[PDB]
């Protein structure tokens, strides 16, 4: 996250990181939305122009961290993939349209302080928050600095970072970019005039953008870290995964296995 | 850069 | 299954169960037309 500020301890109980298991590296952000069920990008795990394509046993989820690179021994729990799920229709050959994916835990966790699942929308949810302007939240280990071109001022975070992006119009969007942008995706960031920056970065992707209820005080996740044209360049933005669009397929592959 | 983790996750 | 078995979710334990708030929630909260 870039111009964002550390997280507070338990406020992002549903963030989790995604890890590779040798080399041990953090690869994405993921959200915990049951407690066997993580949601994250498909280009997280598939995205062939780069020989990238891991499968379940080549991958830990670590949930209820704060530090980045801690293992943090009676807080985080760590848990084994039993099953991937990608979008059928996650389209990497063009523009990531439906970059999402399930993740099977082997077995569920238990929850705690530091581990709660968010919310998925529903239809008035999503009608009444998801407007230009209204800011939600996102939060992750990436870069603190564009990556894209390997950044200096200071890298990478010790803890989970915090960052809160208004909603913009989907005009201004799809004028900030040469990519064909779809229905399933949203954009976020502020715009060059406004005075305030930030924006997720390398690492991030897969990670929650998460609103709040005004109606009854939930926390919701409206997006996932999708894609974005480098990180806080002035007059680009990020662009998430519009979740509730893909809700069918969330429930359909939750409700098929499904035990 | 990571800390160590147990090996019963590996 | 309540939901996938929660119902429970989106209230942290540290914040919303305890009625305590988050050093930025509000900034969110004024956005969504600021309310009243
Ligand atoms: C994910 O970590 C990144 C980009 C996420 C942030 C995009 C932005 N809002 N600037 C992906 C970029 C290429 C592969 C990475 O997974």
């Amino acid at each position: 996250i870039v111009e964002g500020s550390d997280a507070e301890i338990g406020m992002s109980p549903w963030q989790v990181m995604l890890f590779r298991k040798s080399p041990q590296e953090l690869l994405c952000g993921a959200s915990l939305i049951s407690d066997r069920w993580v949601l994250t990008a498909a280009h997280c795990l598939l995205y062939p122009p780069w020989d990238k394509n891991f499968t379940e046993n080549d991958l830990l989820v670590r949930i209820g961290k704060h530090s980045r690179t801690r293992y943090e021994r009676n807080i985080e729990k760590i848990s084994m993939l039993e099953k991937i799920y990608i979008h059928p229709r996650y389209n990497w050959r063009e523009n990531l349209d439906r970059d999402i994916a399930l993740m099977k835990l082997k077995k569920p966790v238990a929850f705690s302080d530091y581990i709660h699942p968010v919310c998925l929308p529903d239809r008035e949810t999503a009608a009444s928050l998801l407007q230009a302007g209204y800011k939600g939240r996102v939060t992750g280990w990436g870069n603190l600095k564009e990556t894209w071109t390997a950044n200096v001022g200071k890298g990478q975070p010790s803890v989970l970072q915090v960052v809160n992006l208004p909603i913009v119009e989907r005009p201004v969007c799809k004028d900030s970019t040469r990519i064909r942008i779809t229905d399933n995706m949203f954009c976020a960031g502020y715009k060059p005039d406004e005075g305030k920056r930030g924006d997720a970065c390398e690492g991030d992707s897969g990670g929650p953008f998460v609103m709040k209820s005004p109606f009854n005080n939930r926390w919701y996740q409206m997006g996932i870290v999708s894609w974005g044209e480098g990180c806080d360049r002035d007059g680009k933005y990020g662009f998430y995964t519009h979740v509730f669009r893909l809700k069918k397929w969330i429930q359909k592959v939750i409700d098929q296995f499904g035990e | 850069d990571f800390e160590e983790i147990p090996e019963e996750y590996l | 299954t309540f939901g996938s078995g929660e119902a429970d979710c989106g209230l942290r334990p540290l914040f919303e169960k305890k009625s305590l708030e988050d050093k930025t929630e509000r900034e969110l909260l004024e956005s969504y037309i600021d309310g009243r």
